[PDB]
RNA sequence: GAAGACAUUGUCAGGUGGGGAGUUUGGCUGGGGCGGCACAUCUGUUAAACGAUAACGCAGAUGUCCUAAGGGGGGCUCAUGGAGAACAGAAAUCUCCAGUAGAACAAAAGGGUAAAAGCCCCCUUGAUUUUGAUUUUCAGUGUGAAUACAAACCAUGAAAGUGUGGCCUAUCGAUCCUUUAGUCCCUCGGAAUUUGAGGCUAGAGGUGCCAGAAAAGUUACCACAGGGAUAACUGGCUUGUGGCAGUCAAGCGUUCAUAGCGACAUUGCUUUUUGAUUCUUCGAUGUCGGCUCUUCCUAUCAUACCGAAGCAGAAUUCGGUAA
RNA sequence: GUGAUUUCUGCCCAGUGCUCUGAAUGUCAAAGUGAAGAAAUUCAACCAAGCGCGGGUAAACGGCGGGAGUAACUAUGACU
RNA sequence: GCCCUGAAAAUGGAUGGCGCUCAAGCGUGUUACCUAUACUCUACCGUCAGGGUUGAUAUGAUGCCCUGACGAGUAGGCAGG
RNA sequence: AGAACUGGCGAUGCGGGAUGAACCGAACGUAGAGUUAAGGUGCCGGAAUACACGCUCAUCAGACACCACAAAAGGUGUUAG
RNA sequence: GUCGAAUUUGGGUAUAGGGGCGAAAGACUAAUCGAACCAUCUAGUAGCUGGUUCCUGCCGAAGUUUCCCUCAGGAUAGCAGAAGCUCGUAUCAGUUUUAUGAGGUAAAGCGAAUGAUUAGAGGUUCCGGGGUCGAAAUGACCUUGACCUAUUCUCAAACUUU
RNA sequence: CACGGACCAAGGAGUCUAACGUCUAUGCGAGUGUUUGGGUGUAAAACCCAUACGCGUAAUGAAAGUGAACGUAGGUUGGGG
């Protein structure tokens, strides 16, 4: 699939409320924080003995990923999140 | 493996029955352009026969 | 039988995997060469 | 008896490099029927021991691993010798010759202490890998495979072809290859865009240039395996050249 | 006498560690096991003119592709045939005539479509925001996909209108965890500021065994609970195949269709065998052959009596009664 | 491990083991060091054995298949 | 159309048996007759439904009385004993 | 082996098919009388060795559907056309 | 079978259960051994077998839908019982008629698609693909790829007008 | 020709508790519940009782928080009496 690297999209903002222009990207995730709350309770149920506590999942299946692209509004910076569908391949139409 | 033997004996002991009409019927389906503004034609109605 | 010894069982007789142990092998492992730089016979 | 050979892969390239040398070899000499499958096919026999004799021919040049099953025909009495229907399950490795392979990490550090982003580079009794940023290369046998099997990231359908800008040899040179500084430009870019692309190659003497030349393109794709996602980024190209498109 | 602040010892940390410990080692299934996925789905047919309807039934398909192949508008007509034109022919480019779709519409099959839904050209982002109602599978739950509006904001067109992705029917994913977007909103509970963390509303990372455990073998030393729901010997049903009987008998038997044998195909039998189910026995019906001994059948090898032959006698052949 | 005596015990160190008195940074934990910050922390360098590289070892586990060419025609339990 | 051949299997045996031949067989027609827990009428038991009776008689209506219909049953439910 | 509709057995006795879970008749409180169903009426066995028109003689006749085996091909045997 | 010894044997003593001891059979360890015996946790768990105790009356099924590491089991909907409640002959009904819709099965017609057509007179268009090798500069082979004009054959049988 | 049963006597299997759902009876009723405890007693009974506490009278949101009359507590259609 192929995107422009700009799009006209109703932009959600309090000052704009109206179709304005937005700058699109390819969303990125996280770093993945170690004081995230559910990794807290991890290190501590996974010290000691007893091994393994907690399910580590093997059998993967999907091939591919669903696309998000975050939209920043050229005028107040306000940002939006679509997702197209699986694809093997994307790039930015620049 | 399905085998539907039986099934239309079960169905017509306890009746095959309608869904019972009423009047009145919900506005939660039409159209809300029209439910809208027929809420205030059924209040002006009210308001008209109440002081008749 | 292959609760005897690590050497034991099977429909022949047959020692199945290397034979030279480690050094660093536990005890109850350390049957048969134990750090064997060397095996077999060098000329006769 | 039967055999029966798989590979779960759509393009059945090893397949069909397979049933390309078996009409050299003539190892169809006690071939009953061939019945086709859904991804691979099926040998039948009349007896055991040509059974034996095939796969015995396909472990020399075709990575697999096999069983062997049986199905009671009738059982014979007063001698107590039943006769039987045996089945063989011949499966191959699913990776084809030119692929992109994201090893796993303890298997590439086994193995010489390989870059974990090699391609395939030939199919034999063994498989055989290759680094193309350094002419670095290692083998996996099947039964080393089969233990903790993978496949592989991008198949050779996945291949977009690129212009060969500049071939810069300042590499160091293996046999039959030659490591380089190839500055590509792909051919849907240039025409509208001015951009290029550097890689160390192994086709530093394969292509010279202006040339057309065949690869991977990691910056526009969408990977969804653990073992990619495992690396890290900052050291994976953008291109992977696998092989010179030269038209004829 | 040697060694000497090194060994030793104590606590953490990395490697090694079936020597040992605890576990697990999917499902469907003309037995189990391979193979396949009929495990989540789509089209035609099974399927018997509403709907519903099964099989490891059959013929295929899906896990993708597209910033246009989405949206709007304007021009135009396609496959193919014929007639003509330097090189030019089967088959390059141009012109006319006929042309109901015999073309094309990303991809399976089915439906649909001609001033189009096809082919070119122009402009664009309705492939957007807010959450509701409805249809399909259905418990009228979820997921997926669609349908018709409402409140915004837009696109396109002169306009009516159309557009909430792909002409329609498939193209995909919960809790826990992580991460992003938003009011920059709530909380950190003695009171504050700033990091940090936790919340709310929408998405993403994934379970394809697709309503979603984290998982290798062997046992001929084996064990338990059960099962004729299910294989094992026996039987019951079955005749594809095994045997025999008749039916037309091409020809062969020295031109001698039958003294005998042999074609195509054809009707049918017996359980004395190969196979097919799984009906009876899984809180046991002792499992091959031989020895021994009795009885029955005829589909007659010999003996008895007939008949017919390229039956001179002799020896044979075939048939009839006959156990 | 093999199993008196006699007579022999061929060829393979690629694989898997074992080993090394070989190179030295490629990976490399805790502690320690440095940098940013108000600090919790985060990042970076260094980095022991081990792994990886290189060598040895088969009376260690084990393994001991094929094809082409050598002129008139043949391909040798030969030579390439 | 009927009959015969074609039509062969193993303990002795099966229109159910004896037996039957202008049938006691086969095809067809006409009557008479036999009998199920079924149909009709009657009696009784029970269940259900409808109605009458606190004139006041044993203050009780839990009863008493009139009428009609119905009664199979595993797993199971309920009720009266 | 797998489905579609209905009826039934399972859960169901009773008369008949000799006997049989499934077929025919008919569904069941306890008795009496009458009449029938499906099936029968030589004897076992309750009931016509009834009546009427024909066919068949079988050196393994044939006799109540499901149903308890039967074909192709012949017989100037007999009858009718 | 062996019988002067790797002999037989008494008494003492040592080794104790995931342990011992074994000239090796998973043998022996008090009639117990592919992990002894005793007591307790313990009335271990069992979707699996067996049993489940009085009478009568009334009503009375299901073996099917969906989901489940689900197929000797659950949940769920259905069938069924009981309790009733609001009412009083409404609204209805495994049925027919009248009016009006939907269907594409039987029948009816029907002629063509290439493999199996017994393929002839042959066409020779030489159209490449795929795979191996290829300091790919040049390119080799394993190959497969087309019959060609009319048109065979009694229905193989695709499909629809009704 | 599936499993258990040679016979007889006695024993022998849906119980109790914690928290609940539907239904029913009772008491009080915007309240209700005495029995942890105290008083008292003819003494594990019966009788009497203060404060609290539980549930109910108010919901909603993750939370900070906010918190139920336009009106004879509304209009229409049925509705027993
Ligand atoms: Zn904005």
């Amino acid at each position: 699939v192929n995107v422009p690297k700009t799009r006209k999209t109703y932009c959600k903002g309090k000052t704009c409320r109206k179709h304005t222009q937005h700058k699109v990207t390819q969303y990125k995730a996280g770093k993945a924080s170690l004081f995230a709350q559910g990794k807290r309770r991890y290190d501590r149920k996974q010290s000691g003995f007893g091994g393994q506590t907690k399910p580590v999942f093997h059998k993967k299946a999907k091939t591919t990923k669903k696309v998000v692209l975050r939209l920043e509004c050229v005028k107040c910076k306000t940002r939006a999140q679509l997702t197209l569908k699986r694809c093997k391949h994307f790039e930015l139409g620049g | 493996n399905h085998t539907a033997h039986n099934q239309t004996r079960k169905a017509h002991r306890n009746g095959i029955k309608k869904p019972k009409t009423y009047k009145y019927p919900s506005l939660k389906g039409v159209d809300p352009k029209f439910r809208r503004n027929h809420k205030h034609a059924l209040h002006g109605t009210a308001k008209a026969l109440a002081a008749a | 039988n292959p609760v005897d010894h690590p050497h034991g069982g099977g429909n022949h007789q047959h020692i199945g995997k290397a034979s030279t142990i480690s050094r660093g092998a536990v005890s109850g492992q350390k049957a048969g060469l134990i750090a064997a730089r060397r095996t077999g016979l060098l000329r006769g | 008896a039967t055999v029966q050979i798989r590979q779960k892969v759509p393009h059945k390239r090893t397949f069909l490099f397979l049933e390309q040398l078996i009409l050299k070899h003539n190892a169809h000499v006690d071939t009953i029927s061939i019945s086709e499958a859904k991804d691979g096919l099926d040998f039948f026999y009349a007896q055991k021991n040509h059974a034996v004799k095939m796969i015995d021919f396909l472990n020399a040049v075709v990575p697999i691993k096999h069983k062997k099953s049986e199905e009671l025909i009738s059982q014979d009495t007063h001698t107590g010798a039943s006769t039987y229907k045996f089945s063989y399950s011949v499966e191959i490795v699913p990776i084809c010759k030119d692929d992109l392979v994201v090893l796993p990490k303890k298997l590439a550090k086994s193995m010489g202490n390989i870059s974990q982003f090699v391609l395939c580079s030939k199919i034999s009794n063994t498989v055989q890998f290759m680094d193309p940023t350094t002419l670095q290369t290692a083998d996996l046998s099947p039964s080393v495979y089969w233990r903790a099997p993978f496949n592989a990231l991008a198949d050779v359908t996945q291949l977009v072809e690129f212009i060969v800008l500049d071939v810069d040899s300042t590499g160091i040179s293996r046999g039959n290859r030659v490591l380089a500084d190839i500055t590509v430009a792909r051919t849907s870019d240039l025409g509208v865009n001015d951009q290029v692309y550097y890689v160390r190659s192994h086709l530093g003497g394969i292509c010279h240039a202006g040339d057309s030349v065949m690869g991977y393109f990691i910056a526009n794709s969408n990977y969804n395996s653990d073992l990619f996602d495992g690396l890290n980024i900052d050291y994976v190209p953008d291109v992977v050249l696998v092989k010179k498109l030269y038209q004829r």
